[PDB]
């Protein structure tokens, strides 16, 4: 395919995606120094999607890593396989981007936007085509959320006609120190549906929750989560990482995913559930992942599919596996579950097979849904703004800054306009 | 690396003034002939302690702090006090007559032929800063001078600058030491005209105060020197935050997003426990645990009002010496009995502690001894609408006739002025009130 470049903002965003780096360039085989250790082609076959040729014809990745608070730099190049980036786009702030809006949106950063932009065409001159983007960030913050709707507004000015994804990490009260968020996350969003391809709502609350009450660790930390996210991510972009029979590709998995004009949010699963391991594993077999895919707990949105419809459906298996197997399970998925489905497209429950095992995990996969569940988390959202708005708080903040009220009262309206959306196509019939 | 500036107007701010100085000398072990070893005598500094000191080539470390009097007689006595040659050559501010219980004196008639040069001389000081977080102002609502002339600062300061914020340290004056029956006029006319430029204002209760002193001082004679020792320590003990060095609450502007949440909610209420009694050499020991079970008794707050009736916003706190902080983690565990305790649905809790590895220190020939340990909780309650309410009550009663009247509008106030204060401050009771 065409190349692809990789956006990573603020905090969130720079360590979930050195860790995913981290694990796909173990997944594909490259040693931190550049050096080529893979043994097959198989591997090689689409290391261009991301990584580029050096002077040595050795292969580096492709991503720029944004933020103002200056002290992430050094946190870039102190991981294990930190030193890995070019030493061109480690270009941050250096006075803070305290968690405002209109900070980072309006008042700065809105200076730095040529300097992103700058460096994105710079690194895409050397990309023959250009495929799409990957923006990592959280709702939440201003490097994180209001930089990332502001970078997507550019490069959809800029690039009206390639493919605009990213990965969304909506903050909970579970875990969260501050709690400006449920402005950051609806400010967010707003920009988001209007403004992006498709979106993957990695969530903490049902992440926490998971982890906590069937992993049970004690203190949940921005290095467990960051590593469960970097695997998740790992095996949504295995599809295209990987040659695949269902080959499908960011422009295809919209147009076969994307049901509507306004709903790209995707609930991005995995069925084997892993923690910090050191050992192969205690074995799992295919019954096991055909149960464990679709479960009730092992999502990223705190969310029962039973409770609504599936729009469209989307997996990518791993390791040797039984493709008639795995073929009989899924029409029998599709059989006794008749109601939970849709009915408006048949044939949507697609099915792809790889070939390479996780670098950890014998047999496993990877859900990429596109539910009606997702109204849950949004109502959860707008909710905790709306209580956070009714009576004004640090609101004074945002308007002394640049916003107004009619801007809140708006992104009020678009989500729960959304939401009722998703009820609508959740409430079809025949 | 990030400058600060203080000022003091009228009596009762410079007296504070001159009691929290010299206890910042001590703090850091500065004395009026102290240099500090570890220093270069050149500026040696940028810790958390230049804030305020711009020490000098001479190895002086004079302050960034100016006094105001209408007419001097306080100012003077720190100008022929203790540490005379502490302070340059007449930076301070001598006027020539008082306004004299007359907030309209001061606000209309006198400050208005004075303040360019309090303005200037705030700006000749700022110019040699650098990274200025704002200002902190100590002043009461009792006289015309603490009051109409700082709601005129006020607004002066505003319009030359908006961005930087100001804490404010204020005294709402009792009847015990009432010099005048003028005051509630001016506190009034001194509120409403606070807010629309005012961003976060501490006061502390001269009725607190002399209470405190006469109770667990042993003291029976509260002069200007006991009351305004034990303000001085408690003020260096809420900003030792910034002063000491670094923990939770660094800036002005963190002390704004950590405890107000409503700019018309913006009088944080401090509680305060070490109430050493004198040179008592041997009651008993003390225990961390004991002072923060202390910290949420009503009769050890710096302004009267009982809390078990409202709901708390952020219960910051600080501490000194003993870092223990699972004794803190029991000790949240314990005041979770809810018996007199709440906080607000809309938004989480949080209780941010920072430590400060110095023991308190302590008035050397005071009526005090020192301590190890010490801890002062910010409560921003919902319960300071008390003082408003009490306040409020003398304010009607004296408007009932109109008495004292001519003495405020024969001198360039109006008569719709107290109509429309009064209108406002009956919103801002409002505006606490609804909250929960
Ligand atoms: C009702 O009163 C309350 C008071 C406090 C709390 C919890 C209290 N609150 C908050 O401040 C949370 C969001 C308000 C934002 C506001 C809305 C954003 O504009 C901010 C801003 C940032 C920089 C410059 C200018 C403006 O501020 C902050 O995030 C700042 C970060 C900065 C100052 C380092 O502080 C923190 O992040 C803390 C203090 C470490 C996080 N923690 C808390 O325990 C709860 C209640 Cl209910
Ligand atoms: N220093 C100090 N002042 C106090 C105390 N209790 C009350 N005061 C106030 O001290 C104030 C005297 O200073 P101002 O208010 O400026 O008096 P003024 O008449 O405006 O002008 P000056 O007397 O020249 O200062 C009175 O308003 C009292 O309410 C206390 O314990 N210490
Ligand atoms: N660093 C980090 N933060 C996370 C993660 N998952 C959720 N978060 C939340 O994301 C928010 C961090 O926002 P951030 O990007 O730091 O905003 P910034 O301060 O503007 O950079 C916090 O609410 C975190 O709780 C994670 O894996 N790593």
């Amino acid at each position: 395919m065409r190349e692809i470049v990789h956006i990573q903002a603020g905090q969130c965003g720079n360590q979930i995606g050195a860790k995913f780096w981290e694990v796909i360039s173990d997944e594909h085989g490259i040693d931190p120094s550049g050096n080529y250790v893979g043994d097959s082609d198989l591997q090689l076959e689409r290391i261009s999607v991301y990584y580029n040729e050096a002077s040595s014809h050795k292969y580096v990745p492709r991503a720029i890593l944004v933020d103002l608070e200056p002290g992430t730099m050094d946190s870039v190049r102190s991981g294990a396989f930190g030193h890995l980036f070019r030493p061109d786009n480690f270009i941050f702030g250096q006075s803070g981007a305290g968690n405002n809006w209109a900070k980072g949106h309006y008042t700065e950063g809105a200076e730095l936007v040529d300097s992103v932009l700058d460096v994105v065409r710079k690194e895409c001159e050397n990309c023959d085509c250009l495929q799409g983007f990957q923006l990592t960030h959280s709702l939440g913050g201003g490097t994180g959320s209001g930089m990332g709707t502001l970078l997507i507004s550019k490069v959809r000015e800029e690039y009206p006609d390639r493919i605009m994804n990213t990965f969304s990490v909506v903050p909970s009260p579970k875990v969260s120190d501050t709690v400006v968020e449920p402005y950051n996350a609806t400010l967010s969003i707003h920009q988001l549906v209007e403004n992006t391809d498709e979106t993957y709502c990695i969530d903490n609350e049902a992440l926490y929750d998971i982890c906590f009450r069937t992993l049970k660790l004690a203190t949940p930390t921005y290095g467990d989560l960051n590593h469960l996210v970097s695997a998740t991510m790992s095996g949504v972009t295995t599809s295209l990482r990987f040659p695949g029979q269902l080959n499908a590709d960011l422009r295809k998995l919209a147009v076969n995913m994307v049901p509507f004009p306004r709903l790209h949010f995707f609930m991005p699963g995995f069925a084997p559930l892993t923690a910090r391991g050191s050992q192969q594993y205690r074995a799992l077999t295919v019954p096991e992942l055909t149960q464990q895919m679709f479960d009730a707990k092992n999502m990223m949105a705190a969310c029962d599919p039973r409770h609504g419809r599936y729009l469209t459906v989307a997996t990518v298996f791993r390791g040797r596996m039984s493709m008639k197997e795995v073929d009989e399970q899924m029409l029998a998925i599709q059989s006794k579950n008749s109601s939970y489905f849709v009915e408006w497209i048949p044939n949507n429950v697609k099915v792809a097979v790889c070939d390479i095992p996780p670098r950890g995990l014998k047999m496993s996969s990877t859900f990429i849904g596109n539910s009606t569940a997702i109204q849950e988390l949004f109502k959860r959202i707008s909710e905790q703004f709306t209580a956070m708005f009714r009576r004004k708080a640090f609101l004074h903040w945002y308007t002394g800054e640049g916003m107004d009220e009619m801007e809140f009262t708006e992104a009020e309206s678009n989500m729960n306009d959304l939401v009722s959306e998703y009820q609508q196509y959740q409430d079809a019939t025949a | 690396m990030r400058e600060c500036i203080s000022i003091h107007v009228g009596q009762a701010g410079v007296q504070i003034g001159n009691a929290c100085w010299e206890l910042y000398c001590l703090e850091h072990g500065i004395q009026p002939d102290g240099q500090m070893p570890s220093d270069k005598t050149i500026g040696g500094g940028d810790d958390s302690f230049n804030t305020f000191f711009s020490e000098t080539g001479a190895g002086k470390h004079v302050p960034r702090a100016v006094f105001v009097d209408l007419e001097p007689t306080v100012i003077d006595e720190v100008r022929t006090g203790t540490y005379r040659q502490l302070f340059h050559p007449e930076q301070l501010i001598t006027g020539k007559e008082d306004a004299a219980n007359n907030y309209a004196r001061g606000h209309y008639t006198i400050g208005k032929e004075i303040i360019d040069l309090v303005l200037d001389r705030i700006r000749k000081l700022a110019d040699q800063c650098t990274g200025l977080q704002g200002f902190l102002v100590f002043h009461s609502f009792g006289g015309g001078t603490g009051s109409g002339f700082t709601s005129l600062l006020m607004e002066r300061l505003s319009v030359d600058y908006g961005k930087k914020s100001k804490l404010e340290f204020s005294i709402y004056p009792a009847p015990q030491v009432s010099t005048a029956v003028v005051e509630p006029y001016n506190s009034i006319l001194t509120t409403h005209t606070t807010l629309e430029h005012s961003d976060c204002a501490f006061m502390v209760d001269n009725e607190a105060i002399y209470d405190i002193c006469r109770r667990n001082l042993d003291i029976e004679r509260p002069t200007y020197t006991n009351l305004n020792r034990l303000i001085s320590q408690i003020v260096s003990s809420i900003t030792a935050s910034l002063r000491f060095d670094g923990a939770l609450n660094v800036d002005l502007t963190e002390f704004q997003t950590n405890l107000v949440p409503y700019p018309r909610i913006h009088f944080p209420l401090a509680t305060y426990a070490p109430v050493i009694s004198a040179e008592k050499a041997y009651h008993e020991q003390l225990s961390v645990a004991e002072i923060t079970n202390a910290c949420f008794e009503p009769a050890n707050q710096m302004v009267k009002c009982d809390p078990r009736h409202g709901k708390y916003m952020a219960c910051c706190l600080l501490y000194r010496g003993d870092v223990v902080p699972k004794d803190v983690n029991a000790a949240i565990a314990t005041i979770k009995t809810k018996r007199s305790i709440q906080f607000v649905d809309w938004c989480p809790t949080g209780f941010k502690v920072g430590i400060n590895y110095q023991p308190p220190t302590v008035v050397p020939g005071g009526d005090l001894a020192k301590v190890q340990r010490a801890v002062c909780m910010l409560s921003n309650t919902t319960a300071i609408a008390e003082a408003w309410a009490r306040l409020d009550h003398k304010f009607d009663l004296m408007y009932a006739k109109r008495a004292f009247v001519h003495w405020y509008v024969g001198e360039g106030m109006e008569e719709g002025e107290f109509s429309e204060a009064r209108e406002d401050m009956a919103a801002l009771e409002k505006d606490y009130e609804e909250v929960g």
